[PDB]
């Protein structure tokens, strides 16, 4: 199990390079659509280690098809240049009746499967790459169906599941399904995420996917419980921190993960 | 046509952590 | 179980409420449905006031003499809540009970905020957005980052006054490269 760190801000490159040298990360996961004006060759010459792609705003389910074809065309040079270990994207509502959602919406797993299927099949063809799709940190109801949803999406289109273990404990803390309900997906999955979470400002009893703190114990205890079906040759797990990105806090979590998945 | 530039200066706009930023999947804090 | 007492509530059942501050009242505190709406209102809140804190001095210190009514007006004008967001709270502030305090300090902060937002969020092949004001011949330009040493850069560019000012209060055009050396003509704020 190789351990990675997410890279969304260029300003954090000195920090990623030094964690690459202490051997605290083995690969690095770029939020690739944040760098699509950085020359592909220049991007590639910044990382000695291998990389993975994470896409934030393809909007592949809801986007206009020609917009999505152009996004794919502009993103293919980056796949050719950096030759990443994997490509990953999101399943969520980004807008409603044309108006942006600043906090993404959970899709209707029952009602929306056929539109997601058709667009995931297409989106993978337009990139020429398998895409692993990330589960949502559910807050309200309906997310009990996500494990079946993701398995069916993988059987039907050949996609992968980028399983965010931390996002699954957020759903579990929000009365969603047990993290154990994902063991089937974990056994078939090769690429994973984990990050910190926090409570909502007005109610600490609901858990929010903030990626701004240290790993919580139920997060680490769920990695230990299912270490048997997460570790495989070629597997990766990306630690994600998007706020409070200081070297000491991040190193504490990257070394806590290697304490669960030693070299 | 013809743009007559005489002075540029950067404007600070707040951002993420150390600012000058980019998107991310985490919810606001 | 249930995100509301006695009711299952899927996120699709709540999307019409996610940018409406008044909707918080439609579910009891303590149910997951109520918190979810709030989580998202505080997302809009922070996007406006964490970036343009000049708004918070005006009216109440929690800004919700400005925040709550603007959000109601945004929905009526069917705004997309895209990057032009900050310029639209400017347009609302123009006909507001707080129309005073419309500092050119604060109007440029809001346009700068919307230039930076375009540069961070836009996923087209363009690399620059330029904003022209009604009372000046200066431009504000938002640039997408093309290196990893710096993020998005917004610039105040001073020009001689020979190029047409935007006909409306604000005007926009986009740049396909990191070169400013032609004038296509102003287009309208994209809503
Ligand atoms: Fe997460
Ligand atoms: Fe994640
Ligand atoms: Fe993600």
């Amino acid at each position: 199990m190789r351990i990675g760190f997410n890279f969304t801000l260029g300003e954090t490159l000195p920090l990623v390079r030094q964690l690459a040298q202490e051997g605290a990360i083995d690969y690095c996961e770029l939020l690739i659509d944040n760098f699509m004006q950085v020359p592909p060759q220049e991007l590639a010459e910044a990382f000695d280690v291998p990389v993975g792609f994470h896409i934030m705003f393809s909007r592949f389910i809801e986007s206009d098809e020609e917009q999505l074809r152009d996004f794919a065309a502009r993103l293919r040079p980056y796949i050719e240049a950096l030759r990443p270990l994997y490509v990953s994207d999101h399943i969520a509502y980004f807008s409603h009746q044309g108006r942006a959602l600043y906090h993404l919406g959970e899709i209707d797993y029952a009602a929306d499967y056929e539109r997601v299927r058709a667009r995931a099949a297409l989106w993978q063809s337009l990139l020429g790459q398998t895409i692993h799709f990330e589960n949502y940190p559910s807050i309200v109801d309906g997310g009990h169906a996500a494990p079946a949803f993701f398995q069916r999406l993988a059987r039907d289109t050949g996609a992968g599941v980028l399983f965010d273990v931390s996002n699954a404990v957020c759903a579990w803390r929000n009365d969603g399904p047990e993290v154990a309900a994902w063991r089937g997906v974990m056994a078939g999955a090769s690429h994973f995420h984990v990050g910190g979470y926090a409570g909502a400002f007005i109610d600490e009893g609901v858990t929010v996917d903030t990626h701004d703190r240290a790993l919580a114990q139920d997060t680490l205890d769920s990695l230990r419980r299912h270490r048997d079906v997460l570790d495989k040759p070629g597997a990766t797990i990306t630690y994600e921190r998007d706020e409070n990105i200081d070297i000491d806090g991040v190193r504490a979590d990257l070394l806590a993960l290697r304490a669960i998945f030693p070299r | 046509m013809k743009i007559v530039i005489v002075k540029k200066v950067e404007i600070q706009v707040a951002g993420r952590t150390g600012m000058r930023c980019a998107s991310s999947c985490g919810a606001k804090s | 179980a249930g995100a509301a007492p006695g009711r299952q509530v899927k996120d699709s059942e709540l999307l019409a409420r996610l940018a409406d501050p008044a909707a918080r009242g439609d579910f009891p505190p303590g149910c997951r449905a109520h918190v979810r709406i709030d989580i998202s209102i505080r997302a809009y809140w922070h996007t406006l006031f964490d970036i343009c804190p000049g708004l918070l001095d005006i009216a109440d210190p929690d800004g919700m003499a400005i925040f709550a009514p603007f959000m109601d007006w945004a929905r009526r004008e069917n705004l997309t809540m895209g990057w032009s967001f900050y310029i639209w709270v400017g347009r609302w502030l123009a006909q507001s009970p707080w129309r005073e305090r419309l500092d050119e300090e604060l109007t440029q902060a809001l346009l700068s905020a919307s230039a930076a937002r375009w540069a961070v969020l836009d996923r087209s092949a363009d690399v620059g957005v330029v904003l022209g004001r009604r009372g000046s011949d200066d431009w504000i330009i938002g640039w997408k980052p093309n290196t990893l040493a710096a993020g998005r850069r917004v610039e105040l560019v001073s020009l001689d006054g020979q190029l047409p000012r935007p006909a409306e209060d604000v005007g926009v055009f986009h740049l396909a490269g990191y070169e400013l050396d032609s004038f296509p003509g102003w287009l309208a704020l994209p809503r």
